RNA sequence: AGAGUGUAGCUUAAACAAAGCACCCAACUUACACUUAGGAGAUUCAAUUGACGCUCUGA
């Protein structure tokens, strides 16, 4: 009875931009933009806007204006961070910039002498340690650089079998603070990718119910 | 009537409330947030999904609010914000519930928001009353 | 005077912790005094009938797809407990000492912080214009 | 001439009528029922049934209240019904709905009042 | 003294030590509507209904008399949901409802009553003026 | 995801809060529903351990 | 590749039909909750018998 266990970690970084907004979305908040501009109350703006049109109408028979020009020249003058950038989509998809929208994972380049296989990190157990000290292990020898993985749960995320004897991994799962990409000559080619595209990479069904178990959001 | 089987059938008080791992002691989560409608959102979203759950919810409060005001000092040019703080006070959240329950708040969690989750700590129930200083002035007189 | 005035101060301070605390006010609960003048008074565009009945269109729509919404995250949430839950029914069954590891908890888990998403992402050299901050609060 | 159950003046359904509407406002549907005190039902409208339901647009709205209002006060005159009584809750009387519904079966000529007992 | 309860007393498939994560009677209405399906529900114990209710015999009234016609539920049911599907269809029904300005057709739907399920209701309002205890006993 | 934001006041007298932009020191841009209809705010910064650093920012 | 299964999320509900519950938006409410007023839903196909979908069991 050839037995093996293998604990591997699971991170997943959130976006740091808010999702693309739906045209549904955008008209809804169009139109609620409206119906509170509509039901709102008066502003210290409102009120010196007003009564000093008031009071230029009084003087003629006898600001505001202004500063809301210089507001929008500075707005035109100040640059924008940029939200998409293919070049670094094509040419650079082991990199942050280009998605910021939608969570991210990455994925190593892994060998069996049964099978070469793309899937996800993970290492072999010893019984003097946790689970999770195996998930930090492996992370620490594969990060190689200044990036912590913020845990977020001890239970189990996912327990995948395989036979050539028998091999049973187990998934946890755990958030990334910060992330780079030092050392960028590596043999495991670490890339940070979403479901979609995850999916379009590695085949395996195993891996299938790691699709259905992680949430798309 | 005692003796006979119909006894007891009307009582209700024990129907009625009278007055280690895997249990988790009363827990706050903090929202701070410059829009007050938006932390009050996220706030009612994250309530009505507890009452989904089925989560025990013991209160939910507003902290005071604070204004800042913030001048560059270029030439003097002066502006002002506000920052507003909501509070939840759960409790009974399983062990691995909780992975997935902090989670999907992570991922529903929408921009302009700082969220804290912490255990409730008499600090925290004392920084809501008024800092009356009286007693801070018949303390030093004891010293 | 020594007895006296340490039975005085003790007296008094457990008095003042008897006492009901108040709890501060809330700007946000309080309509601020000025708010009531009659002079900001808007006239209110009456709505035509296409306006409305566009709005009731958009609104029954978005109910729709807020319900839709919810049943996806019921979908996701649903699958990712079961998951969890067999992983660790098999767990168990393996290793009948582990499971019980995992249930245990973690105080270092408990105190998360975390940031909001951003409009833009941060600039990687911009420094803002030289200013000072102040916070502003009563009691 | 008929005696009315009075009595269970604790109790919030008052057994003291000789026809009783009982309105079901469910999620998806409408009902009403004229019935006799001894819990026996005479007559039935639901926006259950094809027959009205073919017109309508959504089976739970103040339409759909008072069609069922003005339809079952055509089969009270039809089974010879011309008083009745209704017990709604505070709320329940409130609502617009069957409000227009009581309205509705007054004009159709039925009104929610029952006359006091005769005897001497 | 005290005597066993003959049959299943109230309230007792319930349990107490979890009593929080239970749920509970959000309104009146729920609360009446359990009350009134536990008080038509049969009791062991002495009711009003077995006091002031008639006791008919527990075997169903005979009747040799006409059945119905062999419908087919499946084309009846898809008749019924493509009539439904071209009024969702329609235009002009959804203003009429948010403006509560509808009506309807009283003689279609009297004779389409009476087509369908007119005679169960006059069955129900004969058995109720007792024509058929008096006629047929 | 980011849905609850976009919501109604939940507010009876309720003034003029129009939309405007903040930037934090960091450079990142966050919505805020303001009182006037300005464009953008920023964050500056006071304090700083190095005595001699701070000097040097005050210089250029 | 073989076994089981199968009404919208739940219900051994099924004539007069697809019912009830659950759920969603808005309003009041600090919020929840209640209530009001509004919103979408299904028995995969051919005759209980077979064939389209689901889980489990193997490589």
């Amino acid at each position: 009875s050839p037995w093996r266990l293998l604990g591997a970690l699971c991170l997943q970084r959130p976006p740091v931009v808010s999702k693309p907004l739906t045209p549904l979305q955008e008209e809804m908040a169009s139109l609620l933009q409206q119906i509170e501009i509509e039901r709102s109350l008066y502003s210290d703006h409102e009120l010196r806007a007003l009564d000093e049109n008031q009071r230029l109408a009084k003087k003629k028979a006898d600001l505001a204006q202004d500063l809301e020009d210089m507001w929008e020249q500075k707005f035109l003058q100040f640059k924008l961070g940029a939200r998409i950038t293919e070049a670094d989509e094509k040419n650079d998809r082991t990199s942050l910039n280009r998605k910021l929208d939608r969570n991210l994972v990455l994925l190593v380049r892994e060998k069996f002498g049964d099978q070469d296989v793309w899937i996800l990190p993970q290492a072999e157990w010893q019984p003097g340690e946790t689970l999770r000290g195996t998930a930090e292990r492996t992370l620490a020898t594969l990060s190689e650089n200044n990036m912590e993985a913020k845990f977020l749960g001890n239970a189990p995320c996912g327990h995948y079998t395989f036979k050539f004897l028998g091999a049973k991994v187990f998934f946890f799962k755990a958030l990334l603070l910060t992330g780079d990409f030092s050392q960028a000559g590596n043999k495991g080619h670490h890339v940070w990718v979403t479901k979609d595209e995850l999916g379009d990479y590695l085949k395996p069904k195993y891996l299938a119910q790691v699709r259905r178990f992680v949430s798309d959001l | 009537y005692k003796t006979k089987p119909t006894h007891g059938i009307g009582k209700y008080k024990h129907l009625i409330k009278a007055e280690t791992d895997y249990e988790y002691g009363v827990l706050n989560i903090h929202l701070t947030a410059y829009d007050m409608t938006l932390a009050e959102s996220y706030a009612q979203y994250v309530h009505n999904l507890c009452n989904s759950l089925s989560i025990k919810v013991e209160e939910s409060y507003a902290m005071p609010t604070k204004t800042i005001e913030v001048l560059q000092l270029q030439m003097l040019l002066d502006s002002v914000l506000t920052t507003h703080e909501r509070v939840v006070q759960i409790s009974g959240l399983s062990a691995t519930f909780a992975e997935i329950f902090l989670e999907i708040i992570q991922s529903s969690l929408p921009e302009g928001v700082r969220l804290s989750v912490k255990e409730h700590t008499e600090e925290d129930f004392k920084g809501r009353f008024k800092a009356r200083p009286e007693l801070e002035e018949l303390l030093a007189k004891l010293k | 005077k020594d007895q006296e005035a340490k039975e005085r101060l003790k007296r008094k301070i457990r008095k003042l912790e008897k006492a009901t605390q108040e709890l501060i006010p809330i700007e946000d609960f309080i309509t601020p005094l000025k708010f009531l003048d009659k002079a900001r008074e808007r006239p209110q565009v009456e709505l035509t009938f296409e306006e409305t009945e566009r709005r009731a269109l958009l609104l029954k729509k978005w109910s729709l797809y807020k319900q839709q919404e919810r049943k996806m995250e019921r979908d996701t949430i649903r699958a990712m407990l079961e998951a969890q839950q067999e992983a660790l029914e098999e767990l168990q069954l393996e290793s009948p000492k582990l499971h019980a590891e995992a249930i245990k908890r973690d105080p270092n888990l408990f105190p998360f912080e975390k940031e909001g998403p951003h409009y833009t992402p941060p600039i990687p050299n911009y420094q803002p214009p030289e200013g000072r901050y102040n916070d502003i609060t009563k009691v | 001439v008929a005696r009315k159950e009075r009595g269970w003046r604790t109790v919030f359904p008052s057994r003291e009528f000789w026809h009783r509407l009982r309105v079901i406002r469910t999620q998806h549907h409408v009902e009403a029922l004229v019935e006799h005190q001894n819990g026996k039902v005479v007559v039935s409208a639901s926006t259950r049934e094809w027959a009205i339901k073919k017109h309508l647009y959504s089976t739970r709205n103040v339409v759909a209240c008072e069609s069922i209002g003005r339809v079952l006060a055509q089969r009270c005159l039809e089974a010879g019904i011309n008083f009745m009584v209704y017990q709604p809750t505070p709320w329940e009387a409130a609502s617009d709905s069957m409000k227009r519904l009581q309205s509705a079966m007054t004009e159709g000529g039925v009104v929610l009042r029952e006359p006091q007992r005769i005897y001497e | 003294r005290r005597t066993p309860p003959l049959g299943p007393m109230p309230n007792s498939d319930i349990d107490l030590s979890n009593l929080e994560r239970l749920e509970k009677y959000r309104s009146f209405d729920r609360y009446r509507r359990r009350a009134e399906q536990e008080a038509q529900a049969p009791h062991w114990w002495r009711t009003y209904r077995e006091y002031f209710g008639e006791k008919t015999d527990p075997k169903e009234k005979i009747d040799i008399g006409l059945p119905p016609p062999k419908v087919s539920r499946t084309q009846q049911l898809l008749e019924r949901k493509q009539a439904i599907q071209e009024l969702r269809a329609n235009v002009e029904e959804e203003r009429a409802a948010r403006l509560r300005t509808a009506s309807v057709p009283l003689d279609a739907v009297r004779a389409e009553w009476e087509r369908t399920c007119g005679p169960y209701h006059k069955q129900r309002l004969a058995e109720y003026y007792g024509l058929y205890r008096d006629l047929f006993h | 995801s980011s849905r609850a934001s976009l919501t109604r006041v939940h507010r009876q007298a309720y003034a003029r809060l129009y939309p405007v932009l903040l930037v934090k020191q960091d450079g990142s841009t966050i919505h805020i529903r303001y009182r006037e209809p300005r464009r953008m705010l920023a964050m500056p910064i006071d304090l700083d351990t190095s005595p001699e650093e701070r000097r040097a920012r005050l210089r250029k």
